[PDB]
RNA sequence: GAGUCCCAUAACCUUUGUACCCAGUGAGAAA
RNA sequence: GCGAUGAUCACCCAUGGGUGGGUACAAAUGGCAGUCUGACAAGU
RNA sequence: AUCUGUUUGGUGGAACCUGAUUAGAGGAAACUCAAAGAGUGCUAUGGUAUGGUGACGGAGUGCGCUGGUCAAGAGUGUAAAAGCUUU
């Protein structure tokens, strides 16, 4: 189960990768993608330029969590809920969030690179 | 509209009248969620109109079982028929707020003009009156509500589990733990009686060594006598009258005192063997298989040292302390006795037949050697 | 509700007895009532099988209370003779226990039978 | 009181310097100053199991 | 709880109208204490009527969706239900009247061959309909005479109507020049108010159930609340996340305002922003 | 024991009352606890053993108080001046501590002061600490009447007068068993206790 | 076995540590003079003569709550004057320790559904009067809503997959606002197809969906493999 | 002047009389 | 004409004794083990 | 032992260095006087305030209102029905 954020969705649509099919042929496993309410709040706050990205995040195949905090800082929410539990893949393309996630141990990181998704800290990919 | 409220509680039934509705749409908000914690604002919502108390713990347990399995009892019928207005059954029923969605159908089966609500609004109204409790009732009930709660919880649980006080092994725990105490008490008290009568003649403790028999015969001999007919309860009695003729030891107030001491020893001596008969009977009705196998006093000490019939039952058979061939008949009797105690504990009203079969098995095993 | 309540039907009974036979070959089965209660109070047990037709029944009904205390699945097979025959010994057994082991070659089978009898229970 | 602290004042030193009583025991590093309220008590091993902790 | 009882893939196109009913069948009896009924028209030429399992009373203990399917030959654009007598009306290529028993329109009540974009029934004097046609027209219909009644042509297109629930002949129109018009049914020659403060096309209007103020959401991504006697906005609600508020209702509490935007979200607001919804002691109420 | 012999059962308590036991203010508490309780209902075959135990310990206390009557009688017939001074059971465990009445009589009054507190005494002598001042004589009624450091003071004067009366009782031959020497010694101790309870360390 | 320890109060109120050469988690004994499940006891003579009061060793391999305490929980809500609703009082093993931590002035409602554990619960609640045994299913709190009122902490040692619904129902009925919610989650008994961190994350998400704010979780690993205690408080308004 | 109410009403040791000994395991046993 | 409802597992003589180590109980005018100080104080 | 000189424990606290604080650092008393903080308790109850300024009250009548029952109407259904619905 993979936590998505907003620039990962934007780079997915910019590189024409499907979310669940890109995840499946990246990991060769069955993926459950998760949009937290703060990532969804960030996509809605991005305005009416990003309508395509918002209604591709509105997808019944993409399940969605319910964050319980004030504010819509998705990087704080993703970092907290991943270092609490260590049962999550983080799909992101922010340089700062990528550095945070790859500094906390045991957390695999997925990112749009080239024309498909790549995964780094998951040691069983083939 | 949530017009009336029915709160069931161990002291009786309460019908409240809802004064102000709480918000439906803003029911998850912070101020609406903590107005039921503040009492100064909850009393703006709820007003007590009726409280029918119970007739006692018997009717309390009856209504606790009826409320538990979702039925309208007769006291419920009385208080609802007193308090709720005769509304229509086809147009604008009166609205009662309950906390039990399967008690609702039993309320509409009896009063068709009553629609019942138990959703989150009625739930937090109900937990508001649960949170405040004794303050809403304005002083009109007998009995503290938590004390009635303790009584009703214990009664409900023993009813639901069918707790019988006949098959209650704590009686035989305390019976044998008291019987050992009075064994050593009759022993030390009659030892002091023999000591105080040792300087009246020191041969009664030589002829009659048993404590009770010594004490009862010295409760009526206080002198010389001759007339040795009612002192046989007669070779020992004849020797005792011969020793009274050849008296060879040395009051009145001290002798009256040691008569009171020997009367105390006799009273202890026949309260013992009343207790022993009681615990043999209680052991036959509580553990018949154990008492058929190894006897009533031995089974009593076995379940005492184990702590309970349940602890002796759930103990492993190789870890039972019962009291070569002589070394392994103990192990055979141990695992058969553990088997018998399991039968006897977990059967509900036990027979004696499996204690009989295990006694037959262990006598066959000892007669084989 | 009888005393020997969570009885298994025939398919679950044969699944249970097959994994009992394999654990008995792999030295992962402690068989008999007091060995079962020994391994139960020691905590090395994954599920206990009681047979619901021995000549008393409380003789092994002492064990559901122990399993409940320590949260261990317990299941009632309706034949002590078939249970002993599955255990691989020349006598009927009335209770048996699957001890825990992680160097065990039948761990998936034991876990599947545990899930089946726990959804039963 | 100090009258009882002057009777249990030695085994409190033993519990403070636990770490150098056995050369194989190796406790976790606490300090353990003497607590303000304590009580000295004796273990009752019961009459159920024998010979092991007895 | 802010959570859906049920969802329904109702149609294939846009569901262009939906309302709610207490369907007066004359063979069955409506169970309104455990079922709710909503019906809904779309541009795939269908009106569908659905029932919902509702947990509001605990009287009972069930075949929820799509109890019937009315069918038209052209598309539909609006729908509103009569507040009695099993009747509703659907606007579209032409405005038809329906009842929930018959599978076909009872009557076609169209002024001319110009289509109808919106519809509202009156709330008291329940047999007076009003409709907005795309020729910038507002038409009143009466259901005693089973006929249209009078129409006016304005400058731009009326997006919505709502009737005053406390005055029974007044209604408010919400139209494409950026303001709302408070009209008297007995004299449509003059508006009796104009509510002016919007800056793009007004998409939807609604009345408070107290009849004293209106809410008004528009194409500039903001909603506005107006006192009925003034004619300028008492309040504006906006959000960076809210885009193009297309539907606004005023909840029956008269205290909350439901807005449906076009990013997908339906949002609750307070009609009075500074007002909290707890119960109040008499010192704070005073 | 007397109350369970009186009532037995909780509903029986609801129908009965009692005033010779449990005086006048615990009645409403036992009635409220009888009305609501977490207790079961017993049977007759074990209520009979409960009743037998209750009458057993009632007769036990009857034997206790009549043995105390016997002790008071023998004590005021053997060493009556010690009874008039320090009391029956206090003088009794003095005599029983030291063995014989003559062996207690030939001991100095300081020993009779510290007579019960031997382990405190000899630890406070074998390390150089302060010795006790009360001993077995602390439970005399006069030392009960004193308060402060003057209960050490009148433990001392009570042991002095008790040595006087005790060796009079053991060594007299024309003794009359009437309490005369013990009574004049007790008057001396009482007015001494008066004159050192009259003083006060405050300044007025 | 006959040795001498020093009793010392823990950080948590109502529980103690007996220091020897191995130190023991220890509680005061509400029913002095007998052991309940065969644990060992400590008898101190505290100073009419001094009275022999005694203490019971809390075994972390037979108590999830003691495993949590001596793994280190920042806040238990079981406290010496409180009311605890124990769910899944599977015998009197941990309920006795919770009972005498809570003390004579506080109440433990021990809810259990099976009947032979209920018989042992009633015979234990005789000698511990502050235990109200409730033999009922916790999945229907209305069946015993008349016997319990306004608890301060719920403890949940149920081992069922509908755990979070049971906890939520009992909390919404009987827990007060900002009261304690202590949960012992067993991963394998919830479900074994996913890993332990997935099922703990889902259960914590279920708790905050039923508005119980989690403060703290602890894996309690040397005593139980793939267990957890989640300590939360019943926020009821504003987890934010 | 002065540490008992915190078991000298006691604790431990020694000797003398009375009743015993010197649990786990887990598939064998017999011929 | 077996068994998991459990098979199995200190010194001296040609079943019986001799010699003692631990267990509990009770006793001891057996032991530890030895019964504080000694002339002022209170008041006016 | 006019041997020994290490360790442990108490007393003591020079020089340097580090950290904090500074009208030097405290201490004791209380039916003392003030300044503030936190928690708890208490029906803490007018959602628009008594049944009534002879303008009023009470009694009775008439209208109004509530409930069930029966009858009639009407719809729907049907060979006829029955049933069901009916602001
Ligand atoms: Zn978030």
């Amino acid at each position: 189960q993979v936590l998505i954020d907003t620039n990962f969705i934007n780079f997915s649509i910019q590189k024409k990768v499907d979310i669940v099919r890109g995840m499946m042929d990246c990991l060769l496993a069955k993926c459950n993608p998760l949009i937290t309410d703060c990532v969804m709040a960030e996509l809605e706050k991005l305005g009416p330029k990003y309508r395509i990205a918002l209604k591709l995040a509105r997808d019944p195949r993409i399940k969605r969590l319910s964050c319980s905090h004030k504010g819509t800082y998705a990087d704080d929410c993703l970092v907290h809920r991943v270092l609490q539990h260590k049962c999550y893949i983080v799909a992101t393309n922010d340089a700062g969030l990528k550095q945070r996630i790859r500094k906390i141990p045991g957390i695999p990181l997925m990112s749009v690179g080239g024309h498909a998704y790549v995964i780094e800290k998951l040691p069983d990919v083939f | 509209p949530i017009e009336y409220l029915l709160f069931e509680e161990p002291t009786g039934y309460a019908v409240f009248k809802v004064k102000l509705q709480q918000d439906d749409i803003g029911s998850r908000l912070k101020e609406v969620q903590e107005q039921i914690n503040d009492f100064g604002a909850f009393t703006k919502l709820i007003e007590l109109v009726s409280f029918a108390p119970f007739k006692g713990a018997a009717e309390a347990l009856e209504n606790a079982n009826d409320i538990s399995e979702g039925l309208v009892s007769e006291s419920l019928k009385a208080i609802l028929d007193l308090n709720l207005p005769k509304a229509s059954s086809k147009k604008k029923n009166i609205t009662l707020a309950i906390s039990d969605k399967n008690l609702g159908p039993s309320i509409k089966e009896e009063f068709p003009y009553v629609d019942c609500i138990s959703n989150e609004l009625a739930q937090d109204l109900i937990r508001g009156v649960r949170l405040h409790g004794e303050k809403l009732f304005k002083g009109l009930q007998s009995g503290d509500l938590e004390r009635a709660q303790l009584g009703l919880g214990h009664a409900y649980s023993r009813a639901k589990v069918k707790f019988s006080v006949q098959k209650n092994d704590n009686h035989i725990i305390q019976a044998i733990a008291l019987l050992d105490q009075l064994d050593k008490d009759i022993n030390t008290f009659a030892m002091r009686v023999k000591e105080w009568y040792g300087w009246h003649f020191p041969e009664l403790a030589k002829l009659v060594p048993d404590n009770y028999t010594f004490a009862k015969l010295v409760l009526f001999i206080k002198d010389k006598a001759d007339d040795s007919l009612h002192d046989l309860a007669n070779e020992d009695s004849g020797i005792a009258q011969r020793v009274i003729d050849n008296a060879r030891i040395s009051s009145e107030t001290d002798m009256e005192n040691v008569c009171v001491f020997a009367q105390r020893v006799a009273s202890l001596a026949d309260y013992r063997r009343q207790l022993y008969d009681y615990l043999c009977e209680k052991m036959h009705t509580v553990a018949p298989n154990l008492s058929e196998l190894i006897g009533e006093v031995i089974g009593a000490r076995l379940i005492s040292h184990a702590g309970s019939l349940t602890n002796l039952s759930k103990q492993a058979a190789s870890t039972v302390q019962i009291l070569k061939n002589k070394g392994r008949i103990s192990r055979y009797l141990a695992n058969k006795c553990s088997m018998a105690s399991r039968i006897d504990n977990y059967s509900e009203e036990p027979s004696n037949v499996f204690g009989s079969v295990l006694k037959k098995q262990v006598e066959q095993r000892l007669e084989f050697y | 509700n009888p005393k020997a309540f969570p009885l298994a039907d025939a398919a679950l009974t044969q699944q249970i007895l097959d994994v009992v036979q394999q654990a008995a070959n792999l030295r992962q089965l402690k068989k008999g009532a007091n060995e079962a209660t020994k391994t139960l109070n020691r905590g090395i047990s994954e599920f206990i099988i009681m047979a619901a037709d021995c000549e008393p029944i409380e003789i092994l009904l002492h064990l559901p209370l122990l399993c409940e205390d320590k949260n261990v699945p317990y299941v009632f097979v309706p034949s002590r003779v078939a249970l002993g025959r599955a255990c691989g010994v020349s006598r009927p057994v009335i209770a048996a226990s699957i001890t825990t082991n992680d160097a065990s070659a039948i761990k998936t089978q034991i876990y599947a039978v545990k899930d089946k009898i726990e959804t039963l229970l | 009181d100090d009258n009882m602290r002057r009777e249990v004042q030695r085994d409190l030193l033993l519990i403070k310097h636990r770490a150098a009583l056995d050369p194989k025991r190796h406790y976790k590093k606490q300090r353990w100053e003497v607590p303000e309220r304590f009580a000295i008590g004796t273990i009752i091993e019961d009459k159920s199991e024998f010979y092991s902790s007895r | 709880t802010r959570e859906e009882f049920v969802s329904f893939k109702a149609h294939y196109g846009l569901v262009t109208g939906l309302c709610v009913t207490q369907p007066r069948f004359h063979d069955k009896k409506p169970d309104l204490k455990s079922q709710n009924f909503m019906l809904s028209c779309s541009d795939d030429k269908t009106v569908k009527l659905w029932s919902i399992n509702v947990d509001d009373y605990s009287n009972k203990n069930n075949e929820e969706g799509l109890i019937r399917t009315f069918d038209g030959e052209s598309a539909f654009q609006g729908i509103d239900s009569h507040r009695e007598n099993s009747t509703f009306a659907t606007g579209g290529a032409k405005i038809h009247l329906w009842d929930v028993n018959r599978l076909k329109p009872v009557s076609d009540l169209s002024w001319g061959a110009d289509n109808i974009t919106s519809l509202k029934f009156n709330q008291n004097e329940t047999d007076i309909l009003a409709s907005t046609g795309s020729d910038n027209s507002i038409v009143l219909y009466d259901l005693r005479t089973n006929s249209p009644t009078q129409k006016i042509v304005q400058t731009m297109r009326t997006n919505a109507i709502c009737w005053n629930p406390m005055e029974a002949f007044n209604f408010v129109t919400a139209n494409e020049d950026h303001n709302a018009y408070y009209y008297d049914m007995r004299n449509l020659s003059r508006s009796l108010n104009v509510f002016k403060d919007h800056v793009s096309a007004v998409m939807d209007v609604d009345f408070s159930p107290t009849g004293d103020e209106i809410v008004t959401g528009s194409y500039d991504k903001s909603i506005r609340i107006y006192k009925t006697n003034h004619g300028h906005s008492r309040e504006i609600y906006h959000t960076k996340r809210m885009q193009h508020v297309f539907q606004v209702k005023y909840s029956m509490d008269s205290k909350y305002i439901i807005s449906g935007s076009d990013d997908g979200n339906v949002r609750l607001w307070r009609s009075k922003a500074w007002e909290r919804s707890n119960v109040k002691t008499t010192r704070e109420k005073n | 024991a007397r109350i369970i012999l009186t009532m037995g059962i909780r509903s029986k308590a609801s129908e009965t009352d009692l005033s010779e036991i449990l005086p006048e203010e615990i009645e409403e508490r036992v009635k409220t606890a009888a009305e609501v309780s977490m207790g079961t209902e017993i049977t007759q075959t074990d209520l009979d053993n409960i009743n037998a135990l209750a009458e057993q310990i009632v007769e036990f206390a009857a034997y206790r108080e009549q043995l105390s009557n016997y002790l008071s009688a023998r004590m005021k017939a053997i060493a009556p001046n010690l009874t008039q001074l320090v009391g029956e059971l206090v003088g009794a465990r003095l005599i029983a501590h030291s063995g014989s009445l003559i062996s207690l009589a030939k001991s100095p009054a300081s020993t009779i002061q510290i007579l019960g507190a031997e382990k405190a005494l000899f630890r406070a002598l074998k390390t150089k600490h302060d010795t006790p001042k009360y001993g077995l004589l602390y439970h005399a009624s006069l030392v009960g009447q004193a308060t402060g450091k003057n209960k050490g003071k009148i433990a001392r004067v009570l042991a002095a007068k008790a040595a006087v009366s005790l060796r009079y009782d053991a060594l007299a031959e024309d003794r009359d068993d009437s309490g005369d020497i013990g009574l004049e010694s007790r008057a001396k101790v009482e007015n001494r206790l008066s004159q050192l309870e009259g003083r006060d360390l405050r300044t007025t | 076995g006959g040795a001498k320890v020093v009793i010392e109060p823990h950080r948590h109120a109502g529980v103690y540590i007996a220091r020897g050469k191995e130190d023991l988690l220890v509680t005061k004994n509400m029913a002095p003079g007998e052991s309940v499940y065969g644990e060992k006891r400590i008898s101190v003579e505290e100073p009419v003569p001094p009275t022999k009061v005694e203490y019971r060793v809390w075994n972390p391999f037979r108590s999830k709550l003691a495993a949590g305490i001596m793994g280190g929980l920042d806040e238990l809500f079981i406290a010496p004057g409180k009311k605890v609703l124990y769910l899944g009082a599977a015998s009197g093993t941990s309920v006795s320790h919770v009972s005498d931590v809570v003390g004579p002035e506080g109440v433990v409602y021990a809810v259990e559904f099976s009947h032979r554990p209920g018989r042992e619960l009633i015979s234990m609640a005789k000698k511990r009067p502050n235990i109200i045994p409730i033999i009922e299913d916790a999945r229907h709190p209305q069946k015993y809503r008349m016997l319990i009122g306004m608890v301060d902490c719920v403890f949940a040692d149920v081992a069922q997959p509908d755990q979070a619904r049971i906890i939520a129902l009992n909390s919404h009925m009987f827990l007060k606002d900002q009261g304690g919610v202590v949960i012992s989650i067993k991963a394998n008994c919830i479900d074994s197809t996913v890993d332990a961190e997935t099922v703990f994350a889902r259960e914590v998400q279920k708790l905050r969906e039923e508005r119980i704010k989690p403060l703290e979780q602890l894996t309690l690993e040397p005593y139980e493999r793939d267990h957890c205690i989640v300590v939360g408080r019943y926020m009821r308004s504003g987890l934010k």
